[PDB]
């Protein structure tokens, strides 16, 4: 549509593209000490070879480190979802409270919309969990790993 | 009967969890000798508040109600003391007031924190604030009015807080300070509820029909009229039951209020507040439902064995034995081989 | 191959596999929690229906 | 006419984008099945 706010703001749900370009920041806010990674790998190897003498590096020493690293990203995804919900609520308020002079109507039309939004919060979080859970279920080395 | 929101509060207490309902703070703002402090007494249902003509509410009182199976009160400044006779709670409030403000009609912004436990109360926060005045007396400083407003603004300018504007009936409504404050902080009327507290003392020949019908100063949520206990009745320790019966008789008899009789009095105010709170938690429930369902999903898979538990069940014992022996053999093999 | 055969040979098979007190207390607490939790969801249901 | 130059450009972008989609599908289909059909079966058996 027309009548865009060319001067005053960067706004009107274009903030959500910042979350989609801000979540790539949360995914790298996390850091680890390499010495703990090395210690954990050493113990993973020593714990995979239980009594046997090792000839080749076991493949579970890779898988059990990757799963442990992958479990860390559950939190920032939920933070992203909550931020998106916050922006939807703010947008509904702008489209409801500022343009309507009738009492009671601007309450029903905000309450109903934000209730529907919260229910979709529920469904969205379930789908995010069923995506990260899938990332753990299988290790795929076919597409872009360091091919020998 | 108990309203459904109290049924939820009972169930949440009954499950020993920290999940709870998010309810607004309720502030009652009036004016000097308006009677605001006497309204909370009837709302809560226990005659523990200090009362009487003059400067009686000197410090803001923060009263928190908690749902519990034992009825009692506690103070933060009286640690470990379980009060069961509220007529000593009154004395502790007066003593704590005098300890800080002094006896010469002083005030202080520091609140008194009281917690009351009872079986069918929500987790509401109630604030009894000192009334506004124009003329300083009793060594109060010349700016007493501004300090009182400064105390009020820290409770009535917050969001998610209801404002009950208490105005007397015998004093012309245009002079009411509570309506001025509510108007300043709630221009739209979404949060303000008005109450007319002294219809008993109207000058003979007049009435307040033009106020209770929301015509003289239209307010979005209307006005509720009440009749409270007079100074003599409190000095005579008249039972709350008699006061409520007298109020009902007053409204039924008075020729100018019969058609409003079913919208007035303390219990109607209770119904209105319950409806406002009930409509305040809508659009919050989906989160509680999702958390409760998640816990049920994580318990239901296990409690199936418990529901049919019997002290004599050889099949349950046999299968438990087989599963534990299997788990032992597998755990030992994994632990020593490393597989 | 043998462990279960030996377990069937121990004691009198009457006191073996007898629950401790702690499991009984946990059972009671879990059943109480289950029933109260279902009640809470019933009340939320009724409130949303009105 | 210059319109043909626009059409060719769109085609190239579509092919590029579709390549990315193909990778995702190839990646997510194995992982999905392992999660829902094979690992639930092992957990059932054990
Ligand atoms: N007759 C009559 N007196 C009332 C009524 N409401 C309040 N009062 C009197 O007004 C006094 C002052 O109100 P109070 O309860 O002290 O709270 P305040 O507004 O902080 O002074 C009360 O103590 C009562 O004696 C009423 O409905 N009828
Ligand atoms: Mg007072």
């Amino acid at each position: 549509g027309d009548q865009i706010d060319t001067y005053e703001l960067s706004g009107g749900a274009r903030i959500n593209r910042i979350f989609h370009e801000r979540f790539p920041f949360e995914l790298v806010k996390m850091e680890f000490d390499e010495k703990e990674l090395r210690r954990e790998i050493s113990y993973a190897i020593k714990n995979i070879h239980g009594i046997r003498t090792g000839l080749f590096t076991p493949d579970m020493a890779f898988e059990t480190i990757v799963k442990k690293q992958v479990k860390k990203i559950r939190e920032p995804c939920l933070k992203c979802v909550d931020m998106v919900i916050s922006e939807l609520i703010s947008t509904v308020r702008q489209c409801t409270k500022k343009l309507q002079q009738y009492p009671r109507l601007r309450e029903e039309m905000e309450r109903i919309v934000t209730t529907h939004i919260r229910e979709r919060e529920g469904r969205t979080k379930e789908q995010v969990m069923l995506l990260i859970d899938i990332e753990l279920a299988y290790m795929n080395t076919n597409h872009e790993d360091f091919i020998g | 009967l108990i309203p459904l929101v109290n049924r939820l509060q009972d169930a949440f207490s009954a499950i020993g969890q920290n999940a709870d309902l998010d309810l607004p703070q309720i502030a009652v703002v009036g004016g000097q000798s308006a009677g605001a402090s006497s309204v909370l007494e009837n709302f809560v249902g226990r005659d523990f508040l200090p009362r009487g003509s003059g400067i009686v509410t000197r410090r803001p009182l923060v009263l928190q109600l908690v749902n519990a199976t034992t009825e009692y009160a506690e103070f933060l400044h009286c640690k470990g003391k379980k009060f069961t006779d509220f007529e000593e709670v009154r004395l502790e409030i007066e003593a704590e007031t005098d300890r800080v403000t002094g006896t010469n009609k002083g005030i202080s912004p520091v609140p008194i924190n009281l917690r009351v436990y009872s079986p069918h109360v929500l987790n509401l926060t109630l604030v009894d604030l000192p009334g506004m005045t124009k003329v300083p007396v009793g060594d109060q400083p010349p700016d007493i009015e501004f300090q009182i407003r400064d105390m009020l603004m820290q409770f009535v300018t917050k969001e998610n807080c209801l404002i009950l504007a208490v105005s007397p009936a015998n004093s012309d409504l245009a002079n009411s300070d509570a309506l001025k404050v509510a108007k300043e902080v709630d221009p739209q009327g979404q949060r303000t509820i008005g109450v007319i507290t002294k219809l008993d003392l109207m000058d003979e020949g007049t009435d307040a029909r033009d106020v209770l019908e929301n015509k003289l100063l239209p307010l979005r949520r209307g006005y509720i009229g009440v009749v409270n206990r007079s100074q003599k009745d409190i000095d005579g320790k008249k039972d709350i039951t008699a006061a409520l019966a007298a109020e009902r008789k007053f409204f039924l008899s008075h020729p100018s209020y019969r058609h409003l009789a079913d919208r007035m009095g303390t219990p109607y105010l209770q119904k209105v507040l319950n409806q406002q709170l009930t409509n305040h938690i809508r659009d919050t429930l989906p989160g509680l439902r999702n958390k409760l369902q998640s816990q049920l999903l994580s318990i239901e898979k296990e409690v199936e064995e418990y529901k049919n538990f019997r002290p004599d069940d050889p099949a349950r014992k046999t299968k438990a034995l087989l599963q534990m022996v299997q788990q032992f053999a597998v755990d030992f093999e994994k632990r020593i081989e490393g597989s | 191959s043998e462990l279960l055969a030996n377990l069937y040979s121990c004691g009198d098979q009457n006191t073996l596999m007898e629950e401790s007190a702690e499991q009984a207390q946990r059972r009671d607490e879990m059943l109480r929690m289950y029933h109260a939790l279902k009640e809470a969801l019933s009340i939320i249901g009724n409130i949303n229906t009105t | 006419p210059q319109l043909e130059r626009q059409v060719e450009t769109i085609r190239n972008l579509v092919d590029s984008y579709m390549a990315i989609v193909n990778k995702t599908v190839r990646d997510l289909m194995p992982k999905t099945i392992m999660h829902l059909m094979i690992n639930n079966t092992k957990e059932f058996i054990f």
